[PDB]
């Protein structure tokens, strides 16, 4: 194990694992894991909306991956989307978030299946790609909020959302509440 | 409960303020410490309608939200000639200028 | 305890004398040697601000003098657009 | 810098009050002092939210920056939640002085390209163009607490 002493050591280790020819999704996940959360080193990242959560790009990674910090209210959660075939990893910063898998859909119109639900606990790292699955990510808290560390690559402006009582797909571009610390309305 | 107000006489006006549940007897008594004439060569209104000594200000239409501090409700003064009353006699206030137009 | 303001056009405020020292100015004049003696009238003229400002500034006073200790909710000062410019030059003037 | 929130960890429920007219902007003041906005409450509107003891809050304006008070001073740190009940914050409008208050209002009816058109004294157009601002109030505030 390489531990990351503080984030920006973290995101240099990144860095240099998605320089080389083969990406080891197995290795990242388990570094992203071992960065202990610490508030004081990424709170101007951390950007509150009351109605929904907030998209706020950190490192774009030279091309080859992005880096971003979303920020959940309480009861704020994701739709039924997938990853436009890249890579994509979740780390919590502070608070939960349960994760729900959906199945990809039959083709015509029925409700999905939940294959499996599990929450996320602090500090815990996730890894998601469309082999797996899609997945919906919500705050199931009722008093506090959650933060989370995203890395997708390559990175994506494109996915699509999907009607859980249908399947059927509309595909969305996502916004960014911030970037680098700044607002950007 | 306290009501705010201007009393006004010619160009003299008054800022003082008063419970909601005092009487109008009670407000000429301080507008005899201010201007030294007895209650009985006092004439208080309410625009045009003279007010009962024994009524209370509430029962006079001196509220809460008629008469706030930052826009105090008006009282009108008269005073006897020493016959009679004088007629109820207001000069109003100067006009602003007209808004400029920087101002919308 | 009451003491007399004057407008330019000539109408007469009488205000509470705790009230006025609301004024930065006023304060300055009637706290200090420029105290009225009793010989004296309790009249300021302000040969320069209007009656419509002034009484607005008097209204500004007792506005002041009872939400200073309220401690849970106070209401906003009205002011309309015509005046705006106006009272802004006695604010400055009247230093409150 | 003097006026940070201490990062302390222990969690803290508070309810945002505002009972002003305006729309409040929460502001906080992370570790390293510097300024981030929260969601603004709309006026009579209060919510219960979520922070931690030693962290630094002020409530402006969201329009206009203007300065708002809270319970009665200008900033706000809550304690610890004593027996898991909540700490209020009640936001409510200072009194302005005069002049800051009509400099609030003609602010708010002609644009700043055009102070300089009104016929004041010249006096008035820097103290128009000194719009409130959040940073020139830590400025004077972290002054106020070093002299004790
Ligand atoms: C461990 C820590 O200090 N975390 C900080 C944190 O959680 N803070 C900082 C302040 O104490 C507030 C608290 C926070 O971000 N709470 C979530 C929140 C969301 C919305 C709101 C508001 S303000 C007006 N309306 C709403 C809904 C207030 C707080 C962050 C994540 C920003 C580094
Ligand atoms: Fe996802």
């Amino acid at each position: 194990v390489l531990k990351p002493r503080t984030l920006a050591d973290l995101i240099r280790i990144l860095h240099q694992l998605f320089a080389g020819d083969e990406v080891n999704v197995e290795e990242v996940q388990a570094i992203m894991e071992a960065y202990e959360s610490d508030p004081t080193e990424w709170a101007m990242y951390a950007k509150f909306d009351q109605y929904r959560y907030t998209r706020n790009l950190v490192d774009q990674g030279n091309g080859k991956f992005n880096l971003m910090i979303l920020c959940w209210g309480e009861g704020h959660g994701s739709s039924i989307h997938d990853h436009t075939n890249s890579h994509c990893f979740l780390k919590m910063l502070q608070g939960n978030l349960k994760e729900t898998l959906f199945a990809w859909p039959d083709k015509k119109s029925n409700e999905m299946v939940k294959k499996s639900e599990r929450v996320l606990r602090e500090n815990q790292c996730a890894y998601i790609n469309d082999s797996i699955g899609l997945h919906r990510v919500e705050n199931i808290s009722h008093t506090e909020p959650a933060v989370s560390l995203h890395l997708y690559s390559p990175p994506f402006d494109t996915c699509h959302a999907f009607d859980q009582r249908t399947g059927h797909k509309n595909k969305v571009t996502m916004t960014f509440h911030s970037k680098f610390g700044i607002r950007t309305p | 409960m306290d009501v705010f107000l201007m009393i006004r006489r010619h160009k003299t006006t008054i800022f003082t303020d008063a419970k909601e549940s005092s009487t109008v007897f009670e407000l000429k008594r301080i507008v005899e410490g201010i201007l030294k004439r007895p209650p009985d060569e006092q004439r208080l209104y309410k625009d045009d309608q003279l007010l009962d000594d024994g009524k209370t200000l509430g029962e006079c239409g001196f509220t809460s939200q008629t008469a706030r501090p930052q826009a105090p409700a008006t009282v009108g003064l008269a005073f006897r000639a020493d016959d009679t009353f004088e007629a109820l006699c207001i000069e109003p206030f100067s006009s602003p200028p007209e808004l400029p137009d920087v101002m919308k | 305890m009451y003491v007399k303001l004057i407008s330019s056009d000539g109408h007469e405020f009488i205000v509470k004398r705790e009230h006025a020292l609301t004024s930065g100015t006023i304060k300055a004049m009637l706290s200090g040697p420029g105290q009225f003696a009793e010989n004296e009238t309790n009249e300021v003229n302000f040969r320069e601000i209007p009656s419509h400002v002034l009484s607005k500034v008097c209204m500004y006073f007792t506005y002041k003098v009872r939400y200073t200790n309220s401690s849970t909710e106070i209401p906003e000062f009205p002011i309309a657009p015509e005046i705006a410019l106006e009272l802004l030059m006695a604010a400055n003037f009247l230093d409150c | 810098p003097v006026l940070r929130s201490v990062n302390s960890r222990e969690p803290s429920q508070v309810i945002f009050c505002n009972r002003s007219p305006r729309v409040v902007l929460p502001v906080w003041l992370n570790f390293d002092g510097e300024p981030q906005p929260y969601p603004t409450l709309p006026p009579g509107t209060g919510r219960r939210i979520h922070s931690y003891r030693g962290h630094l809050w002020l409530f402006r304006d969201a329009g206009t920056h203007d300065g708002l008070l809270v319970n009665q001073t200008e900033l706000f740190v809550p304690s610890l939640n004593v027996d898991g009940q909540p700490i209020f914050a009640n936001i409510t409008l200072p009194v302005y002085t005069l002049k800051e208050r009509c400099l609030q209002v003609v602010r708010s009816l002609v644009k700043p390209e055009n102070y300089r058109r009104l016929d004041i004294v010249r006096s008035l157009y820097e103290d128009l163009e000194d719009h409130p601002n959040v940073q020139k109030d830590l400025e004077r505030l972290t002054q106020e607490r070093i002299a004790h």
